[PDB]
């Protein structure tokens, strides 16, 4: 009962079994700052049976530094009751209620309880009770720069997945008598020593059809082993297997237990001295607090940060720690004790609801046990922080101006930033830009661009967005919202409905670009990235660039001169089948949904657009007749859906498509079986259809079938769709009108000059004329997957599954055949909020204009496993040019609009290179080899009408520049690199 | 992506292909008409085979999308001019020059492969009747790869 319109992305992740467990849990949640806001937005997005909140401390004016459900108006009331109101709207079937007191025995009614805010003492009681009573337990801290994460599942958790791949499945080319499995040639298995594989579809092994897993022992890249099967047979020939996953047991110890031995967790393996400092260090927090009767250290105080040293050494005295303590850092810890950063707290909450997640659902592996964090690398160093600096002014910015100071924060205020896209990470990134003040100076600015609209899959990770929205733009939405949680932001935010790419030059121009001091990208291909980072390499701007997929994320930082773009790395390209595969010889489902694809839009799309291009263009088929690579493709199309199958009534749409079903799942069949039969065998004497050739078999329409059926029901609903009919659905019409259908007799056929032109000319002779059909239109279908009531994907699902039939694959279901042709990216709320956070952590860096490239971190993680990891911007390459040192990215030629032969004439005489070739755009202006007279005519031109009279395209007014890709060579003849030009116009 | 495709159009501006010639269509890089010339041992002896070559934005990290123009009589080329070449889909490296996938379709007109073929009837006409494949394929390559 999973309402699959809503979860669609966060399925794709989970699974329905584990969705299915996670909507019987309750999870409580102790401490409504920014942290326990952030964790419960994510558990009520994820969608938990339900959520309690218990919060009774009053609101204050700090608070807001971080908690977006606060208002300035709610100042003095419990921050628990002002803030239920506003989770409740998240998502309608999660409940959230709240809890004015709190007892022991009460926490029996929770699967997952969640501690902030809470001291070492209570956090021991509550500790007692849930470990003995087997609740999972989750406590979370984040004290300015710094943050702790404890997970307590119990003494006997039981994790079903431990990594959250897919199982390991592959083909078999032949298993020896020693259990020797080999793959299929250049077949790669990928398992591991000690993974469990079933096999199936064995030949001369039935043994090991039975489905009991075995052992493997990898003995390479292309073969494994699996023990002994002497008994069984001597060798078996081809065959699948299919990696089996087994639970695991993972014990926890106790929060009292652990204290005194922990076992960490390390985010990063370049500082692995620092957690047992930070273990220290917030036990010494907790009893700073205790003493002060829960007042923390004052921001940047001597006196205090010298008592909590002393309370440091004498906890590390207690524990028997044999460590030396890192006075620097501890006073730091100190320093930033009432810190309250939002980039940290969603960071955070983001981990701590993927642990929540983990607990309630049994899946992933969790945290064991004490994860300590840190981005003390993003701490300003141009600005004066002390103590004077960073006290409180009473204003929502407190809890930051206690890590920055006042000085950075009228540096954060003067901001002009461009976010290019509002999707989940486009909201995230607008709510943090909120909390934290940026552009609400006199001289800030926001710009948010987007021109996608809200949809109800949207609403599952993107909070700033409710169901009444459905239908409107995104960037208006956000900007409305983050108005709403920051009133000082109205009139700073602008929005706009464009798509950024070559056709929004004259939006996004020289003007627009030259006034911002930073871009962050939000979108989700890589086209759209690598456009933005070429615009901002131009114009010299930093770049924060940041993705997800899934349970997994990065984020990286461009910075003029200092750092490659983004588009001097190369990731892997998308996985297109062979043609022959797809067309003949399928063997896996996946190229079964790509056939089905391919048929939806030969039989439904293009024959629509060629009809309706004959009936508009006056000079088609004349066009046609000499470009189209099958003009008689073309003019039989025109024919059958005009005239010769054009159908009165639905009937008549059945059946055609009990005719088609014929077409495409039982004569070509035919026909293939005729030009290659099951007994044929290939050059070298092996039987053609071995190994990844499956011999198919034709299928007889049962209408009793409900594949059958679906196809037929699929198909006609479509047709009469295209020709604008009234579809039916009861299965009565359709019983009736194909029991009296009588088959074609088709028999396959062995095959055995200029008249085929006069028969194309009598074909199109023969059509009406355009001027007869005046006003008559054929409606084309646009696929579009997130709609269940336009047949698309059930046709989809039905043709897939019918080939799969054919050549005996084993069919998927529509959820499968949805992820599988729609090319759903999985998405999660937990990876968003992360992935935020890291970019927000390093837009610090940025504003706070670091020179060095070791104090920027790109970052990655996979919060199936638990991986956190940073490292390093690679440095842009340098070259020599001339005897001077270039930066190949970051440096351009800046030249007048002069001649073709002046701009040689300069490359001639200052760099001493002959140029060889230049081009603008995709058009060769100038090379070496051409025509003498064709230069004659091109040499005495301005670079501006070179292109124009190239391009044929006159320039617009708004383009102010022209950017020129030489190559040159030096005098000896050496091919040399040079920077891009920049001419000015 | 400009630079790589000028240098590889400079390379066979240097050295002639001999049985071939790549340029690009009037002044756009990323679109060149190539010309394959029919091998003397092979049934499209004197034959010329144009084909369109697609330079992706990101290429050389896609492949280009070669296809034929005229009309071939082959069990690997079907109407469309579709090539079943394992470098164009899923095979393909940023380290192939344009050259070298002139030379592959030439190696492969020069004998087709009908253990994995495009068009199942020329395959089998091929694997069955021989003759008839080559008179099939002369008769094809004098009506259209001729003049
Ligand atoms: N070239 C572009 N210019 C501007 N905005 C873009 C561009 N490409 C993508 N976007 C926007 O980037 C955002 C990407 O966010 P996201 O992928 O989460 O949303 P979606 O694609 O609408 O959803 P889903 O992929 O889950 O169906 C979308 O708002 C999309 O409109
Ligand atoms: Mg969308
Ligand atoms: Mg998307």
């Amino acid at each position: 009962t999973i309402d699959e319109g809503l979860y669609s992305r966060q399925l794709y992740v989970l699974g329905h079994e584990a969705m299915k467990q996670m909507s019987q849990s309750n999870v409580l949640i102790i401490g409504c700052k920014g942290l326990g806001v952030e964790i419960a937005k994510n558990v009520c997005l994820a969608g938990v049976k339900s959520v309690t909140l218990y919060d009774p401390q009053p609101t204050r004016i700090e608070d807001l530094s971080s908690q977006y459900f606060l208002t300035e108006d709610d100042i003095g009331v419990p921050r628990a009751k002002v803030t239920v109101s506003k989770l409740a709207e998240l998502n309608q079937y999660v409940p959230v209620s709240v809890v004015d007191e709190l007892s022991t025995e009460y926490l029996k009614n929770f699967k997952c309880v969640v501690v902030t805010e809470t001291s070492l003492t209570k956090q021991l009681e509550i500790n007692d009770f849930t470990h003995k009573n087997h609740i999972a337990y989750i406590a979370a801290d984040s004290r300015g720069l710094f943050g702790s994460i404890f997970c307590d599942f119990g003494e006997n958790f039981i994790c079903t997945d431990t990594d959250g791949n897919e199982p390991l499945t592959g083909m078999i080319a032949s298993i020896t008598d020693d259990g020797v499995v080999t793959m299929l040639e250049e077949t790669r298995h990928g398992l591991e020593n000690g993974d469990f594989v079933k096999f199936t579809e064995v030949k001369g092994m039935p043994g090991l059809n039975d489905g009991t897993p075995r052992k493997v022992e990898v003995k390479g890249p292309y073969t494994f082993s699996i023990g002994s099967v002497k008994d069984l047979g001597s060798a078996g020939y081809n065959g699948v297997f299919t990696q089996v996953k087994v639970p695991t047991k993972i014990s926890f110890k106790s929060l009292r237990e652990s204290l005194k031995d922990p076992e960490y967790v390390y985010p990063d393996f370049g500082k692995m001295m620092r957690p047992p400092q930070y273990h220290i260090a917030f036990q010494a927090l907790s009893a700073f607090a205790d003493a002060h009767e829960g007042s923390l250290p004052r921001p940047r105080n001597d006196i205090d940060a010298a008592e909590f040293f002393e309370f440091c050494k004498k906890i590390a005295s207690t524990l028997q720690f044999d460590v030396e303590l890192d006075e620097k850092l501890i006073k730091e810890i100190s320093y930033q004790a009432r810190g309250d950063l939002v980039a940290m707290s969603a960071f955070l909450g983001g981990a701590v609801a993927q642990e929540v997640l983990k607990a309630t659902t049994s899946k992933f592996y969790p945290l064991k046990q004490y994860f300590y964090f840190d981005s003390l690398e993003s701490l300003p160093s141009s600005v004066t922080i002390s103590e004077e600096t960073c006290k409180p002014r009473g204003c929502r910015y407190d809890g930051q101006i206690a890590v920055f100071g006042s000085e950075f924060q009228e540096k954060i205020a003067s901001l002009s930033t461009f976010l290019v896209g509002a999707g989940a990470i486009g909201c995230e990134m607008l709510k943090n830009w909120a909390m934290m003040g940026v552009a609400t100076g006199e001289s800030g600015h926001i710009s948010v661009t987007d021109m996608d609209s809200i949809e109800k899959s949207n609403l599952n990770r993107q909070f700033l967005f409710r169901p009444r929205d459905v239908g409107k733009l995104k960037s208006e939405c956000a900007s409305t919202a983050v108005s709403i949680m920051n009133p000082s932001l109205t009139g700073k935010i602008t929005s706009y409905q464009e798509r950024v790419g070559p056709e929004s030059e004259g939006i996004f121009g020289d003007e627009f670009f030259e006034k911002l001091s930073l871009v962050t990208n939000a979108l989700d291909n890589v086209e759209a990235r690598m456009y933005v980072d070429r615009r901002c390499v131009f114009f010299e701007k930093p770049l924060l660039e940041s993705g997800t997929l899934g349970t997994k994320g990065n984020t990286q930082v461009v910075v003029p001169h200092l750092t490659e773009s983004y588009g001097s790395s190369q990731d892997p390209p998308e996985k297109s089948f062979p043609i022959c595969t797809l067309k003949n010889f399928p063997n896996r489902i996946e190229h079964t949904i790509a056939w089905a694809r391919d048929l939806f839009e030969g039989l439904f799309k293009q024959p629509i657009d060629n009809v309706n291009m004959y009936l508009s263009s006056p000079n088609f088929l004349e066009t046609s007749l000499k470009t189209s690579s099958n003009p008689r493709e073309v003019l039989e199309n025109i024919r059958d859906y005009l005239v010769t199958e054009k159908p009165l009534s639905f009937e008549e749409c059945i059946m055609w498509a009990r005719l088609q079903f014929d077409k495409f799942f039982n004569n070509n069949i035919q026909q293939l079986l005729f030009n290659f039969p099951k007994d044929s065998v290939t050059s070298t004497g092996q039987p053609f259809w071995s190994g990844p050739k499956r011999a198919p078999t034709p299928l007889s329409f049962d209408i009793h079938n409900r594949e059958h059926f679906d196809f037929i029901v699929a198909a006609a609903s479509l047709y009469a769709f295209n020709y604008g009919l009234k579809s039916e659905t009861d299965p009565a019409i359709y019983e009736r009108v194909l029991a009296g259908y009588n088959p074609p007799p088709f028999a396959p056929k062995s095959g055995i000059a200029n008249k085929d032109k006069q028969e194309l000319k009598s074909i199109a002779d023969s059509l009406p004329p355009p001027s007869s059909l005046v006003g008559f239109r054929l409606t084309p279908a646009e696929f579009e997957k997130d709609d269940d009531s336009n047949h698309h994907i059930d046709f989809i699902t039905a043709a897939s599954n019918l080939r799969a039939m054919n050549y005996d694959i084993t069919p998927a279901d529509r959820f499968k055949t949805k992820f599988v042709a729609g090319k759903i990216v999985p998405a999660m709320c937990t990876s968003t909020a992360v992935v935020s956070g890291l970019v927000c952590l390093e837009l610090v860096k940025l504003v706070d204009g670091k020179k060095k490239i070791e104090e920027y971190k790109n970052g990655f993680f996979n919060l199936a496993i638990g991986l956190f990891t940073f490292s390093d911007p690679i440095a842009s390459p340098k070259m020599k040019v001339n005897g001077k040192e270039i930066d190949k990215i970051w440096d351009r030629y800046n030249l007048p609009d002069c001649t073709l032969q002046e701009l040689i004439d300069y490359f001639q005489k200052e760099e001493g290179l002959e140029v060889t070739m230049l081009s603008s755009g995709v058009s060769l202006l100038y090379a070496n080899f051409q025509p003498p007279k064709k230069l004659a005519e091109r040499l005495p031109l301005k670079i501006s009408e070179l292109v124009e009279q190239i391009t044929k395209k006159k320039l617009e007014p708004f383009r102010k520049h022209l950017v020129l890709e030489i190559c040159c060579d030096d005098a000896n003849g050496e091919d040399v690199e040079v920077p891009f030009i920049c001419i000015k116009l | 992506a400009l630079k790589r495709i000028n240098r590889e159009l400079a390379d066979l501006g240097k050295d002639p292909p001999s049985s071939s010639s790549a340029g690009p269509v009037g002044d756009d890089l990323f679109h060149w008409q190539a010309t394959i010339m029919g091998p003397a041992d092979s049934p499209y002896a004197g034959g010329v085979f144009f084909l369109s070559i697609h330079f992706p934005t990101d290429y050389p990290f896609k492949p280009p999308k070669v296809n034929f123009t005229t009309r071939i009589y082959h069990p690997n080329i079907n109407s469309n001019g579709s090539i079943c070449l394992d470098i164009l889909r899923d095979q393909w490296s940023p380290a192939l020059t344009i050259s070298k996938v002139l030379l592959s379709i030439s190696s492969l007109l020069t004998d087709p492969n009908p253990d994995d073929p495009l068009v199942p009837e020329i395959a089998h006409v091929y694997k069955t009747d021989r003759s008839r494949y080559e008179l099939s394929a002369r008769e094809w390559t004098r009506k259209y790869a001729i003049g």
